[PDB]
Order: structure tokens, then C-alpha cells, then sequence
């Protein structure tokens, strides 16, 4: 007496296999807002009551990355609160079951694997492997 | 982080850094026409 | 409970039906905290209008 | 020519006479007269048909006159900016021509090389509104193709050099409210 | 199944409380209209309270005025209000009123509801003593000794002229030319706890304040100097800066710096 | 040295802790027996601080664009929902700091809508404003392009039927029992089930007199003009019987045997009324005529005037050699006018009980009420616009600034009228709770005594 | 109500993985309003939310749409 043997139960078992879009939305740093730290360690000048332009600040600044912002700059002392986002931006942006081609084969060597950034190393082309191994006359 | 660079670095009167034999102490002046849009977080955050 | 407090008596009369405009204003699905009556009104004096709940419209459709 | 009276808080008004470059730049300069001359008036009351049929109701809406405006952004040693009919904080631009206007000939042909010059205040060249600014620092080379120089203050420079010396409160605003009491034409 | 207007509900939540269990909606805490701003020490004084009264009242602080209000309210009640009919102080063997005025609890739970009682207090304490004037919609909830105290303690806190940060000139040029300047941006580094005010304040159901890496940061203007590592950690670093600064004063820095380039030239 | 005996600082204040260790509190240790004072004592509130928002009004338009969008628009509403509290918010917005609340303009718009919001309340409009900007009685039958043809919702074309059926009746010569003149603030004053207007087609209003009204009837009465003349006689309230009662001393509560000196002055009123031409002594506590009662208030507060005329050994002399303060009875009646209809939703309804003779306000049909408001706002304008003491008196909220401008002695007067009104309420409230008969014993005996 | 990119108006044609369970239940189930009439989908050919004309404006009571 089940119900709904009809076509809608014949599509909804075939069209839903379509793989939705994946965007590695990395975690939002709610409590530690990173962009409100551009104002940390800023000499307020007693004329305009605004932050003086410190030329040193930008050197003790640790650009914490972001998705909606290129690279938010934060002073060095407050760098460690963002330890997860610097581990999520360096990450590769897909569940590593999709990029398992790199981790088990002999691509274990031909790839940067620092904190799961499965990005190819440098690799000479074949025009160069012989350009570098004939010029040596090897 | 001062406007007195060129006149100071020549006060030393460098002549060597153990291999250098410094050839010229010219001043770059790369602050020329720097837009406030280079230090303003309200702007630089709009570009970035 | 509002006549007894303000008048010192039992009401001793037939209570008006059709709740006064302005009563049960935070309630949303009254229908029980009432008779099946409609949500009374706003606290206004505009002529009574049925708040066309999905129910009232169905009765029109009957 | 045109005037403008400046009230620095509890201090009296003072005439600031602007010689508008009505010749080279017509649009942005005639935008100044219509804004100073008190040219757009719309007095209404709700009872007598103010609300019912007309549906104009645009008199609860930025009024397009410099009357009772402010002088908000004052950069000491640099300039004195002021005049906005939309937001008290200095943001937003209003004009005779809607929200704003760009005039291609009138923006490229600008040169800010005199003191006391009077230009427009832009968020970008495509945007010119009621916001003017009176240049106090003598030369302005970085302001060449940005905005329009539609006139200069002809006298009464005492105030634009007395406004500039008014202290900034915490808010980046002058410590005491500089108000534009009443404007007009000369 | 909810009942809004249920005389429980803490009176802030009558929509958010449909969700939450029967066991948790009575306790949901009072927070704010979420648009009510803190009482602000702005300068807007009631239209006609005036000075002399303001100059006197403003002298009293908001515990110097809450205290006065409690005494007056116990005096307004147990006055015309109580002596007029009931009695509010326990009597002895013969029937003499042991204590002078009521006990502080009876006043706390006392509810100025009946119009005859509210007008008997509001013209005397909030209009008479304080020369404040309450709106109609606030006169509704202005019916308790607890609320009478707060209504005053907002409209008198919005009266103290906002403290005027005015500095002289002769001292101003000191803090400018002085070598050691303040960094002064740290307040933002502080971690944000922004969320629904109820879910943020339900957690502080008890002294969850200093607990689990939280801290009620009240801006501190002076620091204890004893045992304060981060204070001695720099008062020596400072005394190591005044000592290095001594060279540049005399000129042994320039020498000891000019001795490097003559060590680093002939090599 | 710094003494320390150990077992002193716990590192946590001794409340939040067990001997050592901070203790846990989780809304399950707590009972529901606290938090049960809420049934009478209301929870704490955040009273917003009153602001004259001129600090937010740095320029002009933002100040005159909330005059309408926020102040006036709260009157069009209150001129629609409850026109009696339309004097309450006029106080609410002026206690909050606004300027022109009692200005000669806000009133002459408040009275404008109050006058007309009636004739589009009987038309069937349920919301006075269509959108943020315009009124719903100005939605023209095109999208917005029609001249004046009002977009008549089904509710209206059933409100315009009940009006037309009331016309045909008095066009047949019968009594036009208009349905919505039994409609008051509680709904049908007759205690009947309210007839809701988008009336079902299986519950058509039936009058056993053979009156025909249908859709073919009201569709031509589209625009605003051809109803203000056709149903003129019903949408318009009547202002005649209320024309001047607010400009007249009436104290519905106060009785002849009620005065601040409860006997001394009324002993004079009995003394003048036995040695009199047409003499009548007072035992009947029945209320004397209104205007002679306010005389004693003008003759009982000031021990100046208590003796100033007590010397007078004749009837009309006391009753008429005091017209000089009878020139003061309006400046006090302007006070007992404001402060009465001002503060609470209740003070106003109790006020109209005295003056316009509403026995119960809650049952007087809206036609009778909107009039009294229209006849009350029509005399707020008189006070604000005609005489100079009217403005400041309106903008005065406390007594301290109230006493100053207008008659200091005139304020001595009615603050013993109000104190006498409220003390009459003291008689009712404390009247209930003074009969004590309880005990362990007599509460037992009061059963059998209750048995027969 | 599909909507045009430029149009500030917001429509409920989402395609987030959290919102497709209800966007199908509109196209195949349809809505049975508590007033007795079946809404958005009442018959045979299930609508194509992505080929709807764009949402032009919120409905008003007096007229149809502002």
C-alpha cells in the first residue's frame, strides 16, 4: 500500500545523484575578528586624534588570509589566535578523498604535502631534462 | 623611519663593509606622491 | 475576574460575546483560548472585519 | 559672485563671498547658485491635501539647499570642506541633477593651484553633489583630474582660515559646530 | 501550546520563548529591546527640572540617589499610602509599632498598582522630589519600588554633562615632545562575544564570568606595581632604556658606533 | 610586616564557592517558587532615556521628515484606533522632548483626521495608512492613475451596504437603525455577537422590513464625494450636545459633602442655606449643581478666601461677591482638563465620564464618542491658540514649572480639587479593605451565620 | 520566486544543499493551503522554477503587487 511508485519517484532516484557544488567555506573567526586589528598598536596623534602612520607596524604585521579578503594584516603579537585559519588556507580546498591520487602513489614525492596542500612541486619538462643532462655530457 | 636618512648615512662616511668599498650613497625618495590610499586601512581594505 | 476586582461584585449579567477589541493580541492561533471565535481585533474602533485566517476563507469556499 | 554666512557655534555669522567660475564650468557652478540662492522651495502641510492626492511628499526628503547646513570635514593646514544636504556626517551627495552628475569637459580641465580655491567634493569623478570644499593649503597638485574647481572665495578668507583653526573633537569633526546660517547671491 | 501574555516569560521574550522547554523559558534572562542603548551619561536634562535642582541632584551619585530613593519610597509607602488604611510594621504586646518604618522586604515586594496609589507616589517622589516626569507607556511598568528606582536612575544618569575631555596647552606640549608614547589600540584585540543577547546571557546564568578564558574587562587606568611581572618586566626595560639613553646624551654611543665602522673598514 | 593566618583569601569570593572550588549553578538547583512573584510584581524594565533628538537633527529635513513619518503618523493612527487617547501621546511626545506637539498645527491636523477618520472608519477602512507614505482612503481604482474612484474592498462594499440600508429606512420613513451605531469600544454595546463585515453569503443581514441592498446598489458610490453627501447624515458625528462642557466646572466624582475642610465651609453652605430666601438645609448628600460646587473649592483651599467671605452674612454675597475668582475658574479648568485626560489610558476614560455624561465609556457608541473627542480637541485648540497661558501650560509637566506661569494661587486651587477627587477614590479602595472580622474562632462561627 | 541578479528583491528559489529538499517539495508535492485550494502546483506538469519570469515585487493587499 506503499505510495508514489510513479515517475517522481523515478526521477528523484536518478537526478539526486547529481553532485552539488562544493566550496570549501572555511571556518569563520567570529570571536576574533581579524580585520578589526588593523587598529592595534597605533600611535594616536594628539592633533587629528587618529592613528599615526606607523611605518614599522606593517613589518610586525602577520597577514592572516581570508576568503572575502585577500590577506587581512594583524600585528605579530596577535597572530596565534588565528592558528586554524592559517592551517585552513594552506590546506587544499577539497576533501582529500578526491585528491587521494597524490597521497598513495609515487606522487608522495612529487608533491608538496605540507599541511595538506597537495600542490605539485617544481618539475622540469622533457625539453629540459635533456637540456640539463646533455649540457653536462652525462 | 625618519626624514634624516641621506644626511645621516653619510655622517658615518662609509668606505667599506669588509668587502664593500661603497660606490654611491644616492637617495631613492620612493615616498614621492604616495597616495594616502597606501596607508589608509579603510581604503587598502577596499582594494584587498 | 475584571468586573469582580473593579466593582466588588459578581458580574451577575450576561457577559458580552465577541471579545473586546484589543484582547488576545499576542496570541496567534487562539481558536482554544477563546471559543472558535476569531482573534478579536486590534485595539481599534474600525468596523469589525474577519481576519481572513486560512480557516475563514475555507468557510467562504463552502 | 555669491555669499555665505558662517556661524562657528556661538559666534556670529560672517559673509564668505564666492566668485564662481561661471564662465569655464557652467554646470557645477550653476549647481552652486541654485543651491545657495535658495531656489527649490516646497512648503506643505499634511492636512490640506498635502498627503491625499498629490503623493508628492518629496518635502520629507533631502531639500536641495545649503540653508542650515554644516561644515563637517575640516583638515587643518589643508582645506575646509562642508555643505551637504543628505547626511550630517559628511556622506552622500545631492544636486540639481538628481543624485549626482559627471561633466567630462569640466573634470579633466581642472587645476588646483591657487589658495582659497573652491572645488567639489567627490567620492569619485563620476559623482559631484552639493559637497564643496574650500582649499586652504596653497597648492594641490594631487587634485588635478579628480574634481571640479568651479570658483574661488573672493574675500572673507578670515573665516575659512578661522574655521581651519577650530579644534577637532574625538569624532574627526570640529569641536564646535560650524553652521551655515543663511546663503544667497551676489 | 505557548501562552504569551502569561505573566511569566520575563517580559522580554514572548516570541523566542515559544521555543525553549517549559523548564527553561521562565529563566530566560532579561536583556534589552536589542535597540535600547546603555543609559548614556549624555547632557539632556528634563525640560523643566532646571539647575539649582540639577546642581544639587547631580551632586548625588547613582548610589547616593538610589539610597535616597529607597528611604523616600519606604517613607511614601507607610505614609499617606499605608497610614491611610492598612498597617505595615509589626506591633508589640500592647500593640505598639515596634519598628519605626516597614522592613526592607515588605517594601521590595510592594506593588504600586491601583491608580490611587501610583498617583499618590508619582506626584510626590518622581514628580515632587526629583522633578522628573514619566511618559504614559512607562507609567505602566513604573509600579514597583524596584522600577521606580531604575526609572530615576536612567533619567538622572542621562543628565550628568558628558565628562568634557578638555586639556590645556602648556601641558599638552609635554606629552607631545615626551619620548615615550602609548601604543593604544589594544581594546580591539579583545575577543568579541556577539550573538543573541539572551543566548549570550543565559550562559552567564551563574558566575560563568571569569570562567573558561573569559574576563569582564573593565578599563583600568592604574596598575598595581607589586608582583606585577609585566610591570616589572618593563620598568627594568625602561631603566635599561634610560641607561642606553645616557650614552646618546654624553656621546659614547656615537663613539661605540663609530668604532664599528672602523672595525668594519680595514678588514 | 603583613600578618596572615592562612585560610584567608579563598581566591574566589566566598559566595561563588564551596570551602574551596567554585560551585555549579544550573537552573535546576533553582526552584520555580522564586520567579513566582511575577504574577503581581512585574519584571525589571529598561526605561529608555528621553531624547529631544535635535542632536540627531543636524539639519532641517531630517527634523521635519519625522514630524510626519513619526509624530503625525502616530496621530493619524491614534485618530483612527482610539481617538480618546489622542491627547495622551500629545503628552507622550512632549514629555519625550519634542517641540511642536501642542503647536497650533499638530492639533489642527489631529482634529482634521479625527473629524474625517470617522467617515472613512464607517466606510470600512481597517488601516488608516496604505503604505509608509499615503493613506488607504486615497487608493484610486486604477493602479494609482484613476481620478477619485476609491478602491473599495469587499469589506467596504459591505460597510456601504449597511449605510445604504440605513438610508433607505429613513427614506421609507422608518427609524434608521444603523448597525454601526450600536458599535462601541467593546463591540456591540447590546452584548450581541459582533457581525463581522465581509459577511458570508449564507449569513446575509436580514431586516424583516423588506429593505433591498446589494452589489448593484453600492458600486456607483465609488469616489469620496458621492458618499459624503449621500450618507452625510450618518458618517458625520454630531457636535451640538457637547459644544461647551469642557469649558465648564464639572466634577462627576466630587459630592456636596466632600471638601478639603469636610465641615467648616459646608457649615457655611448650610448657614447660608437656612437664613436664605429659598432656604434649604443639607442632609441629602445629593450633588448640588455643578458651578456652585466649584465655588467652595475657590473658597476652601485659601484660608485667605475662606475667611475673606466667611464674614459675609448673606446668601448670594458669598455666592456672587466672588466672581473675581470666577474669572479664575477657567485657568484651573484648563488644568483639570489637561492632567485629567493625559496620563493613563484610564484617567481619560474616567474623565469623559464626568463631562460628556458617558455613564459607562465602554458602551457608548463611537458616534457619541468621536464627537466628544472632536468637541474636546476643538477646545484644546482654543486653549493653545487663543490665550497665551495655554501654550506654556500644555508644555508644563511637573507642578514646579506649572505653578510659575499661570496663577500660582490658581494652582493652590485645583491641587485641592484633584487631591479631593483622588481622596474620594481613597474612600472606595480603602473602603473595601477595612472590614476585619477574621480570627481562628469567628471564622468558624461565620460558617453557621452564613448558613442562615 | 526566481529573481533577477540586479533586482534587490529576494526570492526563495535557493539551490543550496540545505534548501533543495523544500524546493522539490514545491515542484512535485505542491502546497495544500489550509483554505482548501491547492497552491503553486496543483496538476500535472510540474513547474520549472528556473524558467519562471523574475519576481517583480511583493504583493499588496489593496492592489495586487507593489
Amino acid at each position: 500500500f506503499k505510495q508514489g511508485q510513479g515517475m517522481f519517484s523515478h526521477q528523484l532516484k536518478r537526478i539526486l545523484n547529481k553532485k552539488s557544488l562544493h566550496k570549501y567555506n572555511w571556518d569563520p573567526l567570529h570571536m576574533y575578528d581579524p580585520r578589526k586589528l588593523v587598529h592595534a598598536n597605533r600611535y594616536v596623534d594628539h592633533d587629528t586624534y587618529e592613528e599615526k602612520y606607523d611605518p614599522h607596524w606593517e613589518h610586525n604585521a602577520h597577514l592572516v588570509p581570508d576568503q572575502q579578503f585577500y590577506n587581512i594584516p594583524v600585528p605579530k603579537e596577535y597572530k596565534d589566535a588565528y592558528w586554524w585559519r592559517d592551517l585552513q588556507a594552506r590546506r587544499v580546498q577539497c576533501p582529500t578523498e578526491w585528491v587521494h591520487f597524490r597521497m598513495h602513489t609515487k606522487d608522495k614525492l612529487k608533491y608538496d604535502f605540507q599541511d595538506l596542500a597537495f600542490r605539485k612541486k617544481f618539475e622540469y619538462s622533457y625539453e629540459d631534462v635533456v637540456a640539463n643532462a646533455k649540457d653536462m655530457c652525462s | 623611519d625618519a626624514k634624516d636618512g641621506l644626511a645621516y648615512v653619510q655622517s658615518l662616511s662609509l668606505t667599506s663593509i669588509d668587502g664593500a668599498a661603497v660606490l654611491s650613497v644616492e637617495e631613492e625618495f620612493p615616498a614621492a606622491a604616495q597616495p594616502y590610499a597606501a596607508v589608509d586601512p579603510v581604503y587598502q581594505e577596499a582594494v584587498r | 475576574h475584571k468586573y469582580l476586582a473593579k466593582h466588588g461584585m459578581d458580574y451577575q449579567g450576561r457577559v458580552p460575546a465577541s471579545p473586546a477589541p484589543g484582547m488576545y493580541q499576542g496570541f496567534s492561533d487562539v481558536h482554544k483560548i477563546l471559543a472558535n471565535h476569531p482573534k478579536p481585533q486590534r485595539e481599534s474602533r474600525h468596523l469589525p472585519v474577519m481576519p481572513m485566517t486560512p480557516r475563514v476563507v475555507f468557510e467562504h469556499a463552502q | 559672485h555669491a555669499f555665505m554666512d558662517i556661524a562657528i557655534g556661538s559666534q556670529p555669522p560672517h559673509r564668505v563671498t564666492f566668485e564662481l567660475f561661471t564662465k569655464r564650468c557652467p554646470i557645477a557652478s550653476e549647481n552652486f547658485l541654485k543651491l545657495c540662492t535658495g531656489e527649490n522651495v516646497l512648503p506643505q502641510v499634511s492636512s490640506i491635501d498635502g498627503i491625499g492626492e498629490p503623493s508628492f511628499r518629496d518635502q520629507f526628503l533631502p531639500q536641495l539647499t545649503y540653508r542650515n547646513t554644516t561644515v563637517h570635514r575640516v583638515c587643518k593646514g589643508y582645506l575646509v570642506q562642508g555643505g551637504d544636504i543628505v547626511s550630517g556626517q559628511g556622506t552622500g551627495q545631492l544636486s540639481i541633477y538628481g543624485e549626482s552628475f559627471d561633466a567630462p569637459e569640466e573634470v579633466k580641465a581642472s587645476k588646483f593651484d591657487r589658495m582659497g580655491l573652491l572645488g567639489t567634493a567627490v567620492s569619485a569623478p563620476h559623482l559631484n553633489g552639493s559637497q564643496f570644499f574650500i582649499l586652504t593649503a596653497d597648492k594641490a597638485p594631487h587634485l588635478n583630474g579628480t574634481c571640479i574647481c568651479f570658483g574661488r572665495v573672493v574675500d572673507g578668507w578670515t573665516v575659512v582660515k578661522a574655521i581651519e583653526a577650530i579644534p577637532l573633537t574625538a569624532a574627526g569633526e570640529p569641536a564646535e559646530r560650524v553652521v551655515v546660517v543663511e546663503c544667497g547671491k551676489l | 501550546r505557548f501562552n504569551p501574555e502569561g505573566a511569566g516569560l520575563t517580559r522580554g521574550t514572548s516570541a523566542y520563548a515559544w521555543k525553549w522547554w517549559h523548564t527553561q523559558y521562565p529563566w530566560l534572562p532579561n536583556v534589552a529591546p536589542a535597540d535600547y542603548v546603555p543609559p548614556s551619561p549624555r547632557g539632556i536634562r528634563p525640560a523643566a527640572w532646571d539647575d539649582e535642582f540639577a546642581d544639587v541632584v547631580l551632586s548625588m551619585s547613582d548610589e547616593e540617589i538610589q539610597s535616597y530613593l529607597l528611604d523616600k519610597l519606604t517613607e511614601v509607602i507607610f505614609a499617606e499610602t499605608q497610614r491611610d488604611g492598612y498597617e505595615l510594621r509589626r506591633l508589640d504586646f500592647e500593640g505598639k509599632p515596634l519598628t519605626e518604618l516597614p522592613e526592607r522586604r515588605i517594601i521590595e515586594n510592594f506593588v504600586f498598582e491601583e491608580e490611587t496609589l501610583r498617583e499618590r507616589v508619582l506626584d510626590r517622589v518622581v514628580e515632587g522630589v526629583f522633578r522628573l516626569v514619566p511618559t504614559s507607556t512607562d507609567r505602566l511598568e513604573l509600579k514597583s519600588v524596584a522600577n521606580i528606582i531604575d526609572f530615576v536612575l536612567t533619567h538622572v544618569t542621562v543628565a550628568r554633562k558628558p565628562l568634557q575631555h578638555e586639556i590645556p596647552e602648556a601641558a599638552r606640549t609635554v606629552m607631545r615632545s615626551h619620548p615615550l608614547q602609548p601604543q593604544l589600540g589594544f581594546v580591539h584585540a579583545l575577543p568579541t562575544d556577539n550573538r543573541d543577547a539572551v543566548v549570550q546571557e543565559w550562559e552567564r546564568m551563574h558566575h560563568l564570568d571569569w570562567q573558561f578564558g573569559k574576563a569582564v574587562y573593565e578599563p583600568r587606568s592604574a596598575e598595581n606595581e607589586r608582583g606585577n611581572l609585566t610591570w616589572l618586566r618593563e620598568v627594568r626595560h625602561h631603566e635599561a632604556r634610560e641607561a642606553f639613553q645616557a650614552d646618546v646624551d654624553s656621546g659614547e654611543a656615537r663613539r661605540r658606533h663609530m668604532a664599528k665602522i672602523k672595525a668594519a673598514a680595514q678588514v | 610586616v603583613i600578618s596572615y593566618k592562612a585560610g584567608d583569601y579563598h581566591l574566589v569570593p566566598k559566595k561563588f564557592t564551596v570551602g574551596k572550588r567554585i560551585a555549579v549553578r544550573s537552573y535546576l538547583d533553582r526552584n520555580r517558587t522564586e520567579l513566582s512573584d511575577r504574577t503581581f510584581m512585574p519584571q525589571k524594565n529598561w526605561f529608555r532615556p528621553y531624547d529631544l533628538q535635535d542632536g540627531c537633527f543636524d539639519r532641517d529635513h531630517e527634523r521635519l521628515s519625522y514630524r510626519f513619518y513619526n509624530l503625525e503618523t502616530k496621530v493619524i493612527w491614534k485618530a483612527f484606533d482610539t481617538p480618546e487617547l489622542i491627547g495622551m501621546l500629545l503628552h507622550d511626545e512632549t514629555v519625550k522632548g519634542n517641540s511642536g506637539m501642542y503647536a497650533p498645527d499638530m492639533l489642527d491636523a489631529a482634529l482634521h483626521y479625527t473629524r474625517e477618520a470617522r467617515y472613512w472608519r464607517c466606510i470600512g477602512i481597517t488601516k488608516p495608512f496604505y503604505d509608509r507614505n499615503t493613506l488607504r482612503a486615497h487608493c484610486w481604482e486604477d493602479n494609482g492613475l484613476q481620478v477619485g474612484t476609491l478602491v473599495m474592498s469587499q469589506a467596504m462594499r459591505h460597510a456601504l451596504m449597511d449605510l445604504e440600508r440605513a438610508v433607505r429606512r429613513k427614506e421609507l420613513g422608518l427609524e434608521p437603525n444603523y448597525l454601526w451605531d450600536r458599535w462601541g469600544p467593546i463591540g456591540f454595546i447590546d452584548g450581541a455577537r459582533a457581525d463581522y463585515l465581509p459577511r458570508f453569503e449564507h449569513n446575509p443581514y436580514v431586516d424583516p422590513d423588506g429593505v433591498d441592498v446589494t452589489e448593484i446598489d453600492v458600486l456607483p458610490f465609488n469616489t469620496h464625494e458621492q458618499i459624503r453627501e449621500r450618507y452625510r447624515d450618518f458618517i458625520e458625528p454630531d457636535t451640538a450636545p457637547f459644544e461647551e462642557v469642557f469649558r465648564s466646572p464639572s466634577h462627576g466624582s466630587l459630592t456636596t459633602l466632600a471638601d478639603i475642610p469636610n465641615a467648616s465651609v459646608v457649615a457655611l453652605y448650610k448657614d447660608l442655606k437656612l437664613k436664605a430666601g429659598t432656604p434649604v438645609a443639607g442632609d441629602a448628600v445629593e450633588l448640588a449643581p455643578a458651578d456652585v460646587r466649584t465655588l467652595f473649592y475657590l473658597s476652601a483651599n485659601p484660608e485667605w478666601r475662606a475667611v475673606a467671605d466667611g464674614k459675609a452674612s448673606w446668601e448670594e454675597v458669598v455666592d456672587a461677591m466672588q466672581p473675581v475668582q470666577a474669572e479664575l475658574d477657567e485657568k484651573i479648568d484648563a488644568a483639570r482638563l489637561l492632567q485629567n485626560t493625559r496620563h493613563n489610558a484610564e484617567r481619560v476614560r474616567a474623565f469623559f465620564e464626568e463631562k460628556c455624561g458617558f455613564h459607562d465609556f465602554m458602551y457608548t457608541p463611537d458616534k457619541t464618542i468621536t464627537a466628544a473627542v472632536l468637541c474636546y480637541l476643538t477646545e484644546l485648540r482654543r486653549i493653545c491658540t487663543e490665550t497665551a497661558w495655554g501654550a506654556a501650560l500644555a508644555k508644563c509637566l511637573t507642578d514646579m514649572e506649572r505653578v510659575q506661569g499661570m496663577g500660582r494661587d490658581a494652582f493652590l486651587v485645583y491641587r485641592h480639587i484633584e487631591d479631593a477627587i483622588l481622596d474620594k477614590k481613597r474612600r472606595l479602595w480603602a473602603g473595601r479593605f477595612a472590614g476585619e472580622s477574621h480570627e481562628e474562632s469567628t471564622l468558624d462561627y461565620l460558617l453557621e451565620n452564613f448558613g442562615r | 520566486n526566481r529573481t533577477h541578479p540586479l533586482s534587490k528583491l529576494r526570492g526563495n528559489l535557493r539551490r543550496n544543499p540545505s534548501e533543495i529538499p523544500r524546493v522539490l517539495n514545491m515542484m512535485i508535492q505542491g502546497v495544500w493551503h489550509k483554505s482548501g485550494n491547492k497552491l503553486y502546483f496543483r496538476g500535472g506538469k510540474p513547474p520549472n522554477p528556473s524558467t519562471h519570469p523574475y519576481l517583480t515585487g511583493e504583493p499588496c493587499p489593496v492592489y495586487g503587487w507593489k
